[PDB]
RNA sequence: UGCAUCCGGUGAAGCCGCCGAGUGAUCGAGUGGUGGAGGGUGUGGGAGUGAGAAUGCAGGCAUGAGUAGCGAUUAGGCAAGU
RNA sequence: GGAGGGGAGUGAAAGAGUACCUGAAACCGUGCGCUUACAAUCCGUCAGAGCCCUCGACGUGUCGUGGGGUGAUGGCGUGCCU
């Protein structure tokens, strides 16, 4: 067991498996080098997720009294949130069905030592 | 209950059968039987508990009627006219073990485990074989009376 | 030492202080029941002769009245609509065997 | 053409894996006195300054 | 002392309703019907031969 | 009245997908899927439990048969050897000798061989 | 629902489980968790009383798939800015 | 940047945060255990190795009237409805 600190990016305008593909990347990581990956990631999805580690690491070091140097991403998860809905119009008066998708990002980072 | 080996009782044996002048069938049988292990009172379906097969002398294997002619040994290579057949004394000739292999390996079971069987089954032409510091036993085949 | 007692219609391997799922006997926990054998084997000797066993009995103390596991029968035949749903608890006894 | 059934979760999933993405591999440089962290790629324009570093 | 909740109908006088089309361990799935046919959809007159 | 009935469904739903657990894709998640299963799976067992006297006969006798063999005998002549001797010993315990008391096996190996006639293929 | 009883903010229902029970539908005045306000039992009465299927209806969500496509026949580029 | 969140606070409760009572399932993830890359699988059943967990006992880790999860491997096995 650790010290941690939590963030939660809800209701994102992005796809939790796009999400996912940049997550994967970090998980486990240092918050330094997870950061830096998702700077020079070239998936959008990088931004948001940077985003939120950024968050839980100052709220780590703010709120928890932490120092970043120690802080790994113990845990992330991206969660298919809610799931706005649009219609396509198609050939021949189809109608076809289009889907916003947001998603939940969920990030612990743990102050684990060296 | 009834008995199940439990991780150390699979016990081995090395046996070597001479196969000269035996006949194949005869041969064959004796050694899926070993190699399955039906000659032991442990014996478990589920289980290769059987022994190690050595097979000597299998160009000198003994094969009834015409069948050294007239019997083939069939291949297909999954193409079309990728039926390629060979007899058994073309077998014998070119490659001697095959015959005495797939002999034994028809009688055991086509499963995972007769996967694992067929690696106990070692096989040579000649009378000589490398297998000696594992020390095996000659095995003649007999036949129980009643 | 251990025997094979017949009971239940079965038999079972057994020696002292075994314990032994069986059929449900009519009798009742801490009774001592006395169970006929087929085979006797005092460690090399080895009896086997109806008389010299139907002179041998196994005795066997009754611990408790339990029940199997749950049989769930559930017969079906397709297309027929033909389901038939059962359930079953063996009645057993627990005995451990005492004396030879 | 169509797909005639339902793939399974376990094949979805086993060539969904395969839609990943590969990290890119970082190397120091130390621009301005900070070690900041970027592609070799644009290590020369990092040295330089035509890099964005945020 | 007889109250409401000592009343009782009398034995055989209330036989369950029975209820078709409730599952195939009852009268399920025809109704008593069978398969086809006009009997499986209306009944027939008793004036029609 | 009109009743809500999701109350009343959901408890055959609940009992089957308890059932399935263990199973693979739709078969342990789905209602409609398990219970397909379900059917098949208790049909499996009561065949199986029937069928398991059988298999379990056929190891004993295939151990009794090896451990016959050793002793220089078939299991045919076993068998009429022990019930010419009147031992009414099953193949269970049989099995479980020849595993865990060869020579009480031998022993009663003798005591068949013994019963057996001086020439079994004699009508007699 | 009639009647009679009982439980309940010292935590009902519902939901998730554990441990179990019944020949079966199923049960749990056995237990925990969640939860927050009505329920259980017996005896009768009445039913919008049990769904897996109707190319069923509605909603939500998958599979295909991070796939096709991103809508002409002109073409965009650099610098600077914000 | 905001959205959103974390601390702090209100509240009996924020596992009541104007997306809000309870908050099932499909569906989507994350983490732990077991398993799986020589194998032909109506996807399960029966037997069952090994691994993990648990409850008791004795003695100190092997045994049991055991319970569970996994499942190598073997046998059997042609979905539901109409």
């Amino acid at each position: 067991e650790f010290p941690s600190a939590t963030a939660k990016a809800r209701y994102v305008r992005v796809s939790a498996t796009k999400a996912r593909r940049v997550i994967d990347l970090v998980r486990g990581k240092s918050v330094e080098e997870a950061l830096d990956i998702l700077r020079w990631a070239p998936q959008a999805a990088s931004e948001p997720v940077a985003k939120v580690i950024a968050s839980a690491a100052a709220n780590a070091q703010n709120n928890e009294g932490l120092d970043p140097s120690t802080l790994v991403v113990a845990t992330v998860y991206a969660d298919e949130g809610p799931t706005a809905k649009r219609i396509r119009p198609r050939a021949q008066g189809r109608a076809f069905r289009i889907r916003k998708r947001t998603s939940h990002i969920t990030v612990i980072v743990e102050s684990r030592p060296p | 209950p009834t008995y199940t080996p439990k991780a150390g009782d699979t016990t081995r044996s090395w046996y070597v059968i001479d196969a000269s002048d035996v006949v194949l069938g005869r041969l064959a049988s004796a050694a899926a039987t070993l190699l399955r292990g039906k000659h032991k009172p442990t014996f478990t379906p589920n289980v290769d508990g059987g022994d190690f097969v050595i097979v000597i002398n299998a160009d000198k294997i003994a094969v009834s009627g015409d069948k050294l002619t007239k019997k083939f040994a069939y291949r297909h290579s999954g193409y079309p006219g990728g039926l390629r057949k060979r007899t058994i004394g073309e077998l014998l000739e070119k490659h001697p073990t095959r015959v005495v292999e797939n002999a034994i390996i028809g009688m055991l079971p086509h499963n995972k485990l007769g996967r694992q069987i067929q690696k106990k089954l070692k096989v040579y032409a000649g009378p000589d074989h490398p297998h000696a510091a594992q020390q095996p036993i000659p095995f003649e085949i007999k036949q129980v009376a009643q | 030492t251990y025997a094979i007692v017949k009971t239940g219609g079965k038999q079972y391997k057994v020696a002292a202080g075994d314990v032994v799922k069986v059929e449900k006997l009519d009798s009742e926990p801490g009774a001592s029941v006395s169970l006929p054998v087929a085979l006797v084997v005092d460690g090399a000797n080895v009896t086997s002769k109806a008389d010299d066993l139907a002179k041998v009995a196994v005795t066997a103390e009754v611990l408790e009245h339990t029940k199997g596991p749950k049989i769930r029968i559930h017969k079906f035949k397709n297309k027929t609509g033909y389901h038939k749903r059962q359930g079953h608890r063996q009645q057993l006894t627990v005995l451990k065997v005492t004396g030879i | 053409a169509v797909p005639k059934r339902r793939m399974s979760r376990a094949n979805t999933r086993s060539r969904r894996a395969q839609w990943k993405a590969e990290a890119p591999g970082l190397v120091t440089v130390s621009v301005a006195g900070q070690q900041r962290k970027v592609p070799r790629r644009l290590l020369k324009a990092a040295r330089l300054g035509l890099v964005d570093l945020d | 002392v007889i109250k409401l909740h000592d009343l009782k109908p009398a034995p055989g006088e209330k036989k369950a309703k029975t209820r078709v089309g409730r599952g195939e361990g009852s009268k399920g799935k025809t109704a008593g019907r069978g398969t086809k046919g006009t009997k499986a959809r209306k009944n027939v007159p008793v004036m029609f031969e | 009245a009109r009743v809500k009935r999701a109350l009343n469904a959901q408890k055959k739903r609940r009992t089957v997908l308890k059932a399935s657990k263990g199973y693979r894709g739709q078969r342990s998640r789905l209602y409609r899927k398990a219970k397909e299963q379900q059917l098949h799976s208790l049909t499996y067992a009561y065949r199986d439990r029937r069928a398991r006297k059988g298999e379990f006969r056929k190891l004993w006798i295939s151990r009794i048969n090896a451990a016959a063999r050793a002793n220089d005998i078939t299991y045919n002549r076993l068998i009429q050897g022990l019930k010419a001797a009147g031992v009414e010993v099953d193949r269970k315990n049989l099995a479980e000798l020849a595993v865990s008391d060869p020579a009480a096996f031998t022993a009663l190996v003798d005591v068949a061989r013994a019963a057996l006639p001086e020439d079994v293929n004699a009508p007699s």
